[PDB]
RNA sequence: UGGAGAGUUUGAUCCUGGCUCAGGACGAACGCUGGCGGCGUGCUUAACACAUGCAAGUCGAACGGAAAGGCCCUUUCGGGGGUACUCGAGUGGCGAACGGGUGAGUAACACGUGGGUGAUCUGCCCUGCACUUUGGGAUAAGCCUGGGAAACUGGGUCUAAUACCGAAUACACCCUGCUGGUCGCAUGGCCUGGUAGGGGAAAGCUUUUGCGGUGUGGGAUGGGCCCGCGGCCUAUCAGCUUGUUGGUGGGGUGAUGGCCUACCAAGGCGACGACGGGUAGCCGGCCUGAGAGGGUGACCGGCCACACUGGGACUGAGAUACGGCCCAGACUCCUACGGGAGGCAGCAGUGGGGAAUAUUGCACAAUGGGCGCAAGCCUGAUGCAGCGACGCCGCGUGAGGGAUGACGGCCUUCGGGUUGUAAACCUCUUUCAGCACAGACGAAGCGCAAGUGACGGUAUGUGCAGAAGAAGGACCGGCCAACUACGUGCCAGCAGCCGCGGUAAUACGUAGGGUCCGAGCGUUGUCCGGAAUUACUGGGCGUAAAGAGCUCGUA
């Protein structure tokens, strides 16, 4: 059975995952047939983007997502999408952005005058 | 590590000034020792050696950080000298001895060392920290009445702030605008010896 | 040996052994008594041990003891070969 | 983006030519020294032998059951019955072929890259279609009993299933005969072509988000087999081959094929190096280099091979079957001598070998995996921690002021100079350590329970005190930064090369001074560079090494 896992990367304290499509016989670490996206937990929104029509082709072939990227799949619509139970919706809370060096560099320079 | 023995015996082996203002220098430029006086035979090698010694005694770095800065300085699409004293300009420590709030490089880095200062809104206590274009640097509150600011703070007519750093509050804020061009660097020495010296 | 379900797993392979070994023997009779009737030279009898012989092959072949694919090659030869005589 | 040279043959010179040196790197080791943190990394030798503990289980929603908890009837307190919440042992299913280790073998379609399969398999997963009819015989467990030291094992009786077995149906499938069209890349393929004959299955459970069984069409995944090209050294290894080269008929396989076999033919390979010998896991990569090239295959990632040595099959969708089976062997252990048991190149650990390489730690909280409807269980995979300056990176050991420049040391031309703004003193700041308080993210997770982080009360943040607890190594004749004194005298010694030791050594030893690095600094080993010194880029052959004694002529 292909399944969708997720990798580990980053270094020791911070992991930060591939959504990748493998087979389930395969090393955590080993080779990938696909990947479909990123999952970083360590950022307070947990940055997570996923490659919809890749996932959508992968779950029509019958690959069986595991239970983080169960959720995950939720989070972002795809899994509702696929189903078609309450229908397609971005539940997917982004970063904030951080305004721009410049426009606080100006805001000083303003300040002081 | 750190060089922590005397600044003058640099100084007088190498024959130019680095603190700036130092009058032991001045009462002797020549080299330290018993042998300070004896002619020396001249070698493209000693040359090429004095002017990096001069360099990373001016800014109190280390032979491996000097090693790291060159080879980054050559990696870049620049020219190798003044992309060199640059990245060697562009230091926080260096960064508040030009603001003028310290009279000198090495009480510059211990303040930095000591937590002293905050870049961007965090604070930073690594002498090392390389300073961008719309940085920000504060004197924390805590710190702001302490001697040796309030005596920064007052004396804001000693070597002029150069181009690229602007200090904009009465806390003294430091502004940079762009990092600085090999115009407005103002620093002793020949960064070519360097570049020739580090290619041998 | 050393673990509980290697164990069991050897008294059923054991007895899967027995299964196999039994339908394989009968097959193997069942092609051997064709094979002496087409070498005798009569058809008839040859005809229906090719019957009985197929319908036991295939049979095999749906326990798992046997590929579908080698029971489609025995069939396809005893019937060619029936049919050469 | 980008190539640096120096010394050494001579009385002196130029050239040729070797040797040596300055650079970089390391899974390193050794010497002296040693504060902290982050991130990595650690048997390169004996694929040597292994004490001990863990490293693969799970399902009561398949089954008979009732050994242990729960509940309920009962009692003489010995206990007895029921329940099915639950569950030991047992039957049954799935897993155990993954994951983890090692590099012995292998010079090979093993690997890398690109193809082919009209010559092929594929459990679980997804998705169409059709079904899920009918009957039977046992047996584990239980009970009784026998043998044996033990391992283990015999007999009688008894019981269930989704265990096992017979039949019907299927005509989507398999085989055979005839037959149509069509595409080719020849055998052939396709149109589920048509048509006649024969034939091939299944299993129930559970009241709750309900799970299942069989055939067949198509996906997806994972493979198998064949081929082009590519990457070692050796003719002081020139012949090699007889299932060996091809055909036909059989057999065999999932599949083609001397894969096997009978007969037939006499082929096939080799100087474009067969056949032997030696060495070796291959690669992405890594190091070096201006590049070309050279060396290498540690970590991480992919493929292969192996699992005490050597053979063999079995079960299964799938087997080098590491923690399976059978045999033989060596070794270790038990034995009542009849016979039995074992396999760390899994994680720690032990002994040995060695210059040299670590804890018999914590947790399933996260990710991955197996079983289960699920809750859940298992997981030395993994996530972490411990140890080692082994490596990279970062930080500290204080900062400002401080003089006709104190003492001491050392040199002296006896004047003085140097250590030296260094010190002493006057202020300032506390980074990191120390103490106190608070205290994470990693978990839009898991759970229908109320909770859930191994790391860890860590990182971190805020206060407190005080410069307070924090520097060594090599070198100093030239290459090649950095010189004096005393001691010794062809000794003791040094040395990479040239070469230094003959009472006045900048070359030995020690002290002052200095320089280069700095929690490191040196030594040894190994590879590349310098080396245009194997010269494709980029060399040569009159006399320096180098034109075969000369022709003809094969590839």
């Amino acid at each position: 059975a292909v399944k969708i896992k997720l990798t580990r990367l980053g270094k020791i304290r911070n992991p930060q995952y591939r959504i990748i499509v493998a087979d389930a016989r395969t090393r955590r670490d080993g080779r990938a047939i696909e990947v479909i996206g990123r999952y970083h937990p360590k950022e307070e929104p947990s940055l997570i983007q996923i490659d919809s029509e890749r996932a959508q082709y992968w779950l029509g072939v019958g690959a069986q997502p595991t239970e983080p990227v169960l959720a995950l799949l939720k989070i972002t619509g795809d899994w509702q999408k696929f189903k078609g139970l309450p229908g397609a919706e971005g539940t997917l809370k982004v970063k904030e952005p951080k305004p721009s060096k410049l426009d606080l560099f100006n805001a000083a320079l303003a300040e002081a005058e | 590590a750190r060089y922590t023995g005397p600044a003058t015996r640099k100084s007088r082996r190498l024959g130019v000034d680095l603190v700036g203002g130092d009058q032991s220098f001045e009462k002797r430029p020549y080299p330290p020792g018993q042998h300070g006086r004896a002619r020396i035979k001249e070698s493209e090698y000693r040359q090429q050696l004095q002017e990096k010694q001069k360099a990373r005694f001016s800014y109190g770095v280390m032979e491996k950080q000097f090693r790291r800065y060159y080879e980054e300085a050559n990696r870049q699409p620049g020219k190798t000298g003044d992309n060199l004293l640059r990245i060697l300009e562009s230091r926080l420590d260096n960064v508040v001895y030009r603001a003028g709030l310290a009279r000198t490089r090495r009480m510059a880095r211990q303040l930095v060392s000591h937590g002293h200062f905050l870049v961007n809104g965090v604070k930073v206590d690594i002498p090392s920290y390389r300073v961008s274009q719309y940085d920000i640097i504060d004197v924390k509150e805590k710190s702001l009445n302490t001697l040796p600011f309030q005596i920064a703070r007052e004396t804001a007519g000693e070597r002029p702030i150069p181009s690229w750093l602007q200090v904009v509050g009465e806390r003294q804020r430091i502004l940079v605008h762009q990092l600085p061009e090999r115009a407005q660097i103002d620093v002793p020495l020949t960064e070519q010896l360097i570049v020739e010296l580090y290619s041998k | 040996a050393n673990i509980k379900s290697q164990i069991k797993r050897i008294r059923t392979n054991e007895r899967r052994r027995l299964r196999n070994q039994s339908v394989k023997s009968s097959l193997r009779t069942a092609i051997r008594g064709f094979r002496e009737a087409v070498d005798a030279g009569d058809k008839d009898k040859a005809s229906e041990l090719l019957h009985a012989t197929s319908r036991k092959l295939d049979k095999a072949a749906s326990k798992g003891v046997i590929h579908p694919n080698q029971a489609a090659n025995k069939k396809s030869a005893l019937a060619l070969a029936l049919n050469k005589l």
